[PDB]
């Protein structure tokens, strides 16, 4: 095998601790190309994005150059990466301590010194979760690659080119790509970025950022959380048709609705990050419906108080009686002692009937008010959750699309 | 210079740790394998994995590590780094995680006759299949399988470790009286050891150490069984409550909710394997069915109580069964201008008489309801008592065998 | 130039230092390793996992005659710092640990003096396994241990022993865990009552087996229960009082059972939340758990009694008779003891009036019977209250006083009169 | 052994582990790869990961390691550390947790003809997309894709040992049953290297979940609460406690919905049958509660302010024959007042009667709906054959 | 380059990384140490552990690693790997779960004058005793204590780079905001080594929690239930549903108290103000339940067996508000009227008590 002689010739006077600069002031052009195989997950609690990628780092090492005529026309050999100098390209925005790649595959080196390294990696990048429109939200995550050791006077990070066109995207490979399910990739641009707060000798002056703009598919959440929550919260307006005559259990129904809404709030908290910069849209809806339910509990207490008033404890003045009976509903739509006892009980019965009529009028009016309020709130919340789509362009000011 | 340094220099001048110590081609290195359990850490039933702290008492003979103590100032034994000598890859093939080899790698002891003895310590997460029946009154049988990963019967011969004296051979897990802490949840009923062979391939041999451990069922009795017994008592009490007091549902469905909460908070203590249903979960199923039927029969009793002759007419068979047939058995025996004024009194007297007959019919319906309520009370009491007693009796009958069957 | 390079080259290279040989002049001689522990921070004690996670500094001291030099011959080198991978170190390991961490976390350099004295102070994060005694939880004190052993050599080759300090010319063993005031953070949940240290020798074993000697550091730590008291005990007692006084609710209102049932549900909730904050061990039932079991049983009895009262209240003469004994007991005796506070047409009309009066009389008799039943029910309610509330209060007081009286022993060991305190060295 | 010591010294003298074992660089190394599944450690549905304990047996011929047994005392097989010889670099393409390749690096058997037989262990925590449509009565088909990473098919060839992975010593899962398992070999062209095909082998397993645990722990209580919702109509509205039963069952179903949500993945590819059954049951409960409030309102409907229409009287008086059950097929002012009271009482009794009739009709229709709904939801997948 | 190859070969041919980089053993190798926070990964309150991502900048002069650029083709920087030169052993004394020292071992910049700058990253999981007195409005001040752990003041003489750690590239946490941050240098004497002062630097960060998440998830429902506490009194006792409402509110408050307990650590140093307020609300709920039971019993207190006290009928009624033709029915009607009047007086007493309790609750809400 001539590869043995070739490799023992190449790695003879070679050490991996020295950047292969031809002369003084010679910048090594290191170019990157990401390939997303599977968007494994977006863990909201840790605000982490776990992705399976193949990273392609390409450069030139003049020391590892030979003559094919002298080695039976060998123009490509694989050398373990541990035996070669590497540009030390790392993911800067990682949640854990994993900076470099996971596998450290072999490097393909060509006769002219071209170095092609394609290691796979599981990257747990960090990205703040904009939870304002959850679950109808889109997340704008990014992977930032820098050189951990060399600065802009030594290496030159660049995007890969194919036929003069620089690859400005993440290059989803049709052969080995898998959809994530809940997350769909709307945009995937790539861009070289500078800081301008550091001079070009600080190893953080230049970065290469791969942006993943993804959109959550909310059918699962709509079916399993929002729809049950709306259906349960719609029962709080049903309380106004229950009788107030020490039955029907208005308070029990309203309190049970409130408790169910609290359970749904806990369920939401069990799926939403603790970012605390903004309150989730579903969380805002839950708070709104809980407040409405508390107000309806107040209304039930007041109606039970009014409809159970007796002529003893309360006096029904004519100003209130006429107002709540003649105007609003139209807008809304030895026998001597026996006779005295019968009349005195009938008067109390009539007063109780008037009070329950007042209670029913209040029930109708407050039912219409609460129905309108709940419907408007639900429509507003789940219509501003809708009409919230991913921006048409990846970077908003730019007119470029960043697609193959 | 110390004679130990010279002895080490002479001993390892050409020694190669990568070659098996065979005096002649075709010889087998007999490796005695024993186990010393210092602490059975836990037995996680959720992942069916037993983690323990052990010492692996390995012994073999290396003919190259021989010398004459008389020529080295009486050095009869040496303690040398484990990585400088050959060693069998005695690993736990039964490990649940990826850890096969040793954690500690203590120094190996070599005698002047070549007898190498290595006793490295390790933390082993072995894979133990969990028999779900009878939990939490269970008796698990967790095996730890040790063998050379790379050497088969044609190269090494696994044997049982010897005792402190060389004449006796140990066939069981050695538990040091000192440095051993008994687990607060499991008790070691049997700890045998055995050499295992698999037929159809005469190149396989294991040393398997069996831990037959019996669970102490406390923290399960107290925290699940007794509260569920109290809930069952409430479910029985549901029937003695009168239908007129509107709290039969508030008690029965509350008991049902309590049982379901017990289920959902016990779901994180039982294995997810579905070969069978554990005794405690089966008892919870029984209690759920009993309480649900209590709710159904309470609804039936409430429906019977509020029936009226104006709305319902009592069938003949209902009266026959629930008036003069069952109450004897259940001891619920029933104990036993002037012209206008005249017309007014007669009408109200007739209305009172009609109301009295109506009340008599309504009381008949309520009596039927009460008789049915008492019958259901007795039936539920006997059914609950019999079921609970039978379930816990067969749970208590489950004990580990006497002959481990090694 | 620097003389340390020449000194190290002479000590380790010229002399052919072998780090795999005991620092002994000749065999059949022991290398004594002095051992000490310093508790920088008691990180946590997880009862569910039964683990003690502690931050310690583990000091070793010994002699290495090979690492000896003449100070005046090397321009007065007083101390030397050498990496552990270049010199022989005794491998002292924590034998009882839940995770596979036996050695120290960081292998700091070792300090050598011209007489051959070598000292090593590496830090460590140790997760030791100590059983948790939950008998008096949360007013409980735990007794955790850290056992260090030498598994690379037997007692005939190296001899572990406690490090010794010198006060006014007399040397005393440091038989306790050192707590440095400049580096120590109180846990805030556990208070160290006793911190002894012993060198254990097991005569049943042999000196040549590495099971012969141990060095054990004990931490007896008392839990400060204010957090657990405030956040679990007070709400539970307050809720139990509701079931205690549920008897005061009248039977006419259809909410007598509901209060007791809800209190029982709250007690079960507290029980199942407490069960998770303690190990799954069967050695003993927790004090708080036992109290809650007693309270739940009492509340169940209260629910049964309320059901009995309701049954006695709504029974009617149409179905249930009023026996003489029931009256003579409940209507009179118990309330005294408990100090409870024309032509034929007109003839038909007269007969109609007679029937009206007879029906009124029957209704009055029915009303008096149901009133007697209601009074019997109220009497049973008062009796149940006066028999249940005091026993509940007494049980709560007794249980919590017995728990609060649980104090750690004055001495850390039963048979040892000496108190392993830093203020009273034995010398 | 002195003979084996000499042999190992001689073999590992000019041997370079970097270089492939081919005699000529034009040739290729054909590695026979088989995977045996010792144990299915777990199937995490929420994270869509399968943890499996496997042995990745692989055999290949290394010419540089051959020797003559008669020279070295008749030794025909030795064992060498895997770090000393050239090793094929198998990588698990689909991967979520753990390393992509073999990390344990156990010893390997070397035959005197150069036949290396390296069988290292591994734990594959491989990503695999689960179909949650039929939960819990689902079968998951998912794979492990192992391939040579840095070498194309013209320099390193991988070949399956057999048509199916070896499950001779496979521990019974206790939660899944292996309906089928098979490995397929693919020549795939990637965008990196369009002119050379890369070889890989995908071993796919079909695992049918045993549903006994999930059924007992989740499904049975949900059926019980659905039955109770059907029952709630037989309760008389006069006793109260009807709303109590309804809300109790609603809260129970909410808790069980939370429990189920904690189990299944959040993917939206297909709605689980358990999720749609929960939604159906919750809609059932909401409809029961709404029509129950309607029944309660009609029962307590005032006989004075609400005159009973003629059509309701007709319908809910002639419906009873169609249903075969237990239902029925000063001196003057006091008299006048009580006559009016009894007339109003009878008028209210008419409303109570129509409410009872509606309750019976709803009870029948809701029992039928519950039975039909549960059968339609579950028998679709329960009938596998 | 070939010049850099020769330079690296010559620098390390007789270089011993064991020995300190000092010309004379009596001197100290001064080290400038600075911290650069990158992201506050987490603050686990229950375990009191703060996980941060940091970069530890260390600069020192290595005399042996000096060269003349004119000889080696004008080269002035090398960028050597750290595992080849002497490295100061900075140890995080507060470690709670993780490594005490640097484990990444990245490359370091090496100037031609011997100056070395090394900026390794690290994930510090340090111990953080959290003051839980205020919550969820707490302010946490916990430090990172970096020492040298092997040498004393006359050997390495550590020094701080700047008065404050560098936060020029700090990613915003979202859950916490940085109020202040500063590093202090200390000379400490330990029981090990009483005659030699060991140097260290403690960097402390003051983090103010953003309470929006916890406010929404706890305080708002707790405030709703606390407001529902007072609706019991306005609820008539005739309707029932009074004990049900009170008990539901109490159980909700207990559940939220348990949630708060799960959130806060189990330390007994101080009771959280939110926990104290929750306990006080529970006390108020219990008192309201007791008063409600008393009011229910008063409302249902039949006069057939219970007489009406005189002082109650004074205060709560006056001061706080401001032969077959026998007529057997007339006398019983009069007696029933008297009993109904006494029962109505009981109803009025119950209503007055309810209104007084409602006014008390309204005053409490106003003052709160
Ligand atoms: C490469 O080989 C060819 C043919 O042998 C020769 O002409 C050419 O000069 C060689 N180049 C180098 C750089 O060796
Ligand atoms: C095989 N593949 C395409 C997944 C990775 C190839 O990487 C190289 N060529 O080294
Ligand atoms: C001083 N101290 C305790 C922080 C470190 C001690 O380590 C030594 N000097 O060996």
């Amino acid at each position: 095998n001539e590869e043995g002689r070739l490799i023992e010739k190449l790695l003879g006077d070679y050490d991996k601790r020295i950047i292969p600069a031809k002369t003084l002031d010679h910048i090594i052009d290191v170019t990157l190309k990401l390939t997303l195989t599977n968007l494994i997950s977006l863990n909201e609690k840790e605000e982490a994005l776990t992705t399976n990628v193949w990273i392609e780092i390409q450069w030139n090492d003049y020391r590892l150059s030979w003559n094919t005529s002298e080695y039976e026309g060998i123009d490509l050999v694989r050398i373990p990466s541990e035996l070669l100098w590497l540009p030390d390209v790392v993911l800067e925005n990682n949640v854990d301590g994993q900076f470099e790649v996971a596998y450290y595959a072999n490097v393909l080196v060509y006769n002219d010194g071209s170095m092609y390294w394609l290691p796979p990696a599981i990257y747990r990048s960090t990205c703040p979760i904009a939870v304002t429109y959850f679950p109808f939200d889109w997340q704008n995550c990014s992977l930032v690659f820098r050189s951990q050791t060399y600065n802009a006077h030594e290496v030159n990070l660049q995007l890969s080119a194919e036929e003069g066109e620089a690859v400005e995207w993440i290059h989803i490979d049709p052969e080995d790509f898998t959809e994530n399910g809940e997350w769909t990739i709307r945009h995937r641009p790539a861009k070289k970025n500078y800081n301008w707060q550091l001079t070009k000798d600080d190893t953080d002056f230049q970065e290469i950022i791969f942006f993943l703009i993804i959109q959550r598919k909310p059918l699962f959440y709509i079916i399993n959380i929002i729809a049950p929550c709306v259906l349960i919260s719609s029962l709080v307006v049903l309380v106004y048709f229950l009788p107030a005559q020490a039955g029907g259990q208005k308070c029990t129904l309203s309190i049970s609705v409130l408790l169910a809404q609290t359970i749904f709030l806990f369920l939401i908290a069990q799926k939403v990050p603790e970012t605390s910069l903004n309150v989730p849209l579903i969380g805002k809806y839950l708070i709104f419906v809980m407040f409405v339910s508390m107000l309806i509990v107040m209304n039930c207490v007041i109606v039970l108080n009014v409809s159970l008033r007796t002529p003893n404890t309360h006096s029904l003045s004519e100003k209130i009686k006429h107002l709540f009976l003649g105007f609003l509903p139209k807008y809304l739509g030895a026998c001597n002692f026996i006779a005295k006892s019968t009349k005195e009980q009938n008067d109390s019965g009539s007063e109780n009937e008037n009070w329950v009529l007042i209670g029913k009028v209040i029930d109708k009016a407050c039912f219409w008010i609460a129905l309108l309020l709940f419907s408007i709130g639900t429509l507003a919340i789940f219509l501003t959750g809708h009409f919230n789509q991913v921006p048409e362009f990846p970077f908003p000011g730019d007119p470029r699309k960043y697609v193959p | 210079s110390v004679m130990e340094d010279t002895l080490l220099s002479v001993l390892f001048e050409t020694y190669n740790p990568k070659v098996r110590p065979a005096q002649t081609v075709g010889d087998k290195v007999t490796v005695r394998v024993g186990l010393t359990l210092t602490n059975l850490l836990i037995l996680n039933e959720k992942i069916e994995e037993m983690t323990t702290n052990v010492f692996l008492n390995l012994a073999w003979t290396d003919y190259r590590l021989q010398w004459d103590p008389a020529a080295y100032e009486g050095i009869k034994d040496l303690r040398i780094p484990s990585s400088d000598v050959w060693q069998p890859d005695i690993v736990l093939m039964n490990n649940n995680d990826g850890s096969f080899e040793i954690t500690l790698h203590v120094n190996v002891l070599v005698q002047h006759t070549g007898a190498v003895s290595w006793q490295p310590s390790a933390i082993y997460r072995s894979s133990c299949t969990i028999k779900v029946m009878y939990f939490p009154f269970d008796w698990q049988n967790c095996t730890m399988v040790f063998k050379s990963y790379t050497y088969d019967t044609s190269e090494v011969t696994l044997q049982h470790a010897l005792d402190a004296k060389g004449e006796r051979e140990v066939k069981e897990i050695v538990i040091n009286k000192d440095a051993f802490t008994e687990n607060g949840q499991w008790s070691i009923e049997h700890k045998p050891s055995r050499k295992n062979w698999r037929s159809d391939d005469p190149s396989y041999e294991d040393v398997t150490f069996y831990l037959i451990i019996q669970r102490k069922p406390l923290f399960y009795i107290v925290y699940t069984i007794i509260p569920c017994i109290l809930i069952s008592i409430l479910a029985i009490l549901v029937f003695y409550l009168p239908p007129d007091a509107g709290e039969k549902m508030s008690l029965s469905i509350s008991a049902l909710l309590a049982v379901t909460v017990f289920l959902l908070l016990l779901a994180d203590k039982v294995p997810e394997t579905s070969l069978s249903v554990p005794i405690i979960i089966r008892y919870l199923m029984f209690i759920m069915i009993l309480v649900a039927f209590s709710v159904i029969l309470s609804v039936v009793v409430l429906n019977l109580h509020h029936r009226s002759p104006n709305t319902h007419t009592m069938p003949n068979w209902i009266r026959q069964i629930f008036i003069e047939t069952l109450p004897p058995f259940l001891w619920i025996q029933r104990p036993v201008d002037l012209k206008e004024a005249v017309e007014a009194i007669k009408y109200i007297a007739e209305q009172l008489e009609s109301a009295s007959e109506f009340d008599d019919l309504k009381k008949d319906w309520q009596y039927v309801a009460m008789v049915a309520d008492r019958l259901f009370l007795y039936v539920f009491f006997v059914i609950c008592s019999i079921g609970t007693f039978s379930i816990f009796l067969d749970a208590s009958h489950n004990v580990p065998p006497d002959n481990p069957f090694a | 130039v620097n003389e340390e390079e020449r000194l190290i080259n002479d000590l380790l290279i010229v002399n052919k230092y072998n780090k795999h040989v005991r620092p002994v002049k000749h065999n059949n001689e022991v290398v004594n390793i002095a051992l000490s522990l310093t508790l920088s921070n008691l990180i946590s004690l997880k009862e569910t996992d039964e683990t003690l996670t502690s931050n310690v500094w583990m000091d070793h001291a010994w002699y290495d005659h090979r690492l000896t030099w003449n100070a005046s011959e090397y321009s007065d080198i007083s101390i030397l710092r050498l990496p552990p991978e270049l010199v022989w170190i005794p491998d002292i390991v924590l034998q009882n640990n839940n995770d596979g961490q036996y050695h120290v976390a960081y292998f700091c350099n070792v300090l050598v003096r011209p007489n051959g004295y070598v000292t090593w102070l590496p830090p460590a994060i140790f997760r030791s396994s100590c059983p948790i005694n939950v008998l008096y939880f949360p007013f409980d004190w735990q007794n955790c241990s850290l056992k260090f052993t030498a598994l690379n050599y037997d007692a005939n080759e190296i001899t572990m022993d406690l490090m010794t300090d010198t006060i006014d010319g007399k040397d005393y063993p440091i038989e306790w865990i050192i707590i440095d005031p400049e580096a120590f953070t109180e846990n805030g949940e556990w208070e160290i009552i006793h911190k002894p240290a012993k060198k254990n020798i097991y005569p049943d074993k042999f000196p040549n087996g590495t099971n012969y000697q141990d060095v054990t550091f004990y931490l007896i730590i008392r839990r400060k229960p204010l957090f657990y008291v405030i956040n679990f005990i007070t709400p539970c007692v307050l809720i139990s009082f509701l079931a205690s006084l549920a008897f005061y609710l009248p039977a006419e209102s259809g909410e007598k059972m509901s209060t007791a049932i809800s209190v029982l549900l709250a007690q079960a909730v507290f029980l199942l939340l407490t069960s998770q904050r303690l190990p799954e061990t069967a050695l003993a039932v927790p004090l708080i758990g036992k109290y809650l079991m007693f309270i739940m049983s009492l509340v169940t009895g209260v629910i049964v009694n309320c059901g009995i009262v309701l049954n006695f209240h709504f029974r009617t003469p149409s179905t249930h008779v009023l026996s003489t004994r029931v009256k003579q007991i409940f209507l009179e005796k118990l309330p005294r003891i408990l100090h409870m506070s024309l032509h034929d047409e007109i003839k038909s009309g007269i007969d109609s009036t007679n029937y009206i009066v007879k029906q009124i009389k029957e209704k009055n008799a029915y009303d008096e019977e149901v009133g007697n039943w209601n009074l019997v029910g109220q009497t049973i309610d008062r009796l149940s209250m006066f028999i249940i509330t005091p026993v509940m209060v007494l049980g709560t007081i007794f249980i919590f006083v017995m728990g609060n009286f649980n104090h750690p022993p004055a001495k850390p060991f039963e048979g040892d009169p000496f108190d392993y305190s830093s203020d009273h060295p034995r010398c | 052994s002195e003979h084996e010591t000499r042999l190992v010294a001689n073999l590992l003298e000019n041997y370079n582990k970097v270089i492939r074992p081919v005699e000529h660089h034009t040739h290729f190394v054909d590695i026979t790869v088989g995977l045996q599944l010792i144990q299915l450690i777990s199937v995490d549905e929420v994270n869509q990961i399968v943890e499996t304990n496997v042995r990745l047996r692989q055999q290949w011929i290394d010419v540089r390691l051959r020797w003559n047994p008669a020279d070295y005392g008749g030794i025909k097989k030795i064992r060498l550390p895997s770090d000393d010889v050239w090793l094929p670099d198998l990588v698990l393409y689909n991967n979520a947790d753990g390393d992509f390749a073999i990390v344990h690096m156990t010893k390997l058997l070397l035959d005197y003809t150069g036949k290396i037989m390296w069988t290292p262990p591994a734990i594959f925590k491989s990503y695999c997309e689960i179909i949650v449509t039929h939960f819990p009565f689902d079968q998951q088909n998912c794979t492990m894709k192992l391939g040579i990473w840095t070498y194309d098919g013209t320099k390193v060839s991988i070949s399956p040992e057999s048509d199916r992975p070896d499950l001779s010593t496979f521990m019974e899962s206790g939660e899944w049953v292996m309906k089928d398992y098979r490995g397929w070999k693919h020549w795939v062209y990637y965008t990196c290297c369009p002119d050379t095909p890369y070889l890989d082998i995908t071993y796919h397993f079909i695992m049918q979940r045993i549903p006994l645990y999930f059924v007992v722990n989740v499904i049975i209580p949900c059926l019980l609460f659905s039955f109770l919702t059907g029952l709630v109509f037989y309760l008389p509205t006069d006793s109260g406690e009807k709303m109590t039963l309804s809300i109790s069952v609603l809260l129970s179903l909410t808790v069980f919905l939370l429990v189920i949500v904690e189990l299944i993945p959040s993917t939206s590819s297909a709605v689980p049958l358990i999720g749609k059954y929960m939604l159906f049951t919750m809609i059932f409960v909401i409809s029961s509660i709404i029509i129950t409030v309607v029944v309660i309102n009609t029962h307590h409907r005032s006989p004075s302010t609400h005159t009973m229409p003629q059509w309701v009287r007709k319908i809910f008086i002639d419906t009873i024959p169609n249903v075969m059950f237990f239902s029925t097929m000063g001196v003057k002012y006091i008299a006048e007042h009580m006559k009016s009271d009894e007339e109003s009482s009878n008028a209210a009794e008419e409303w109570k009667y129509v409410a009872m009739v509606i309750d019976h009709i709803l009870l029948c229709v809701f029992m039928l709906i519950c039975i039909i709904g549960t059968v339609s939801v579950f028998a679709g997948r329960l009938i596998e054959l």
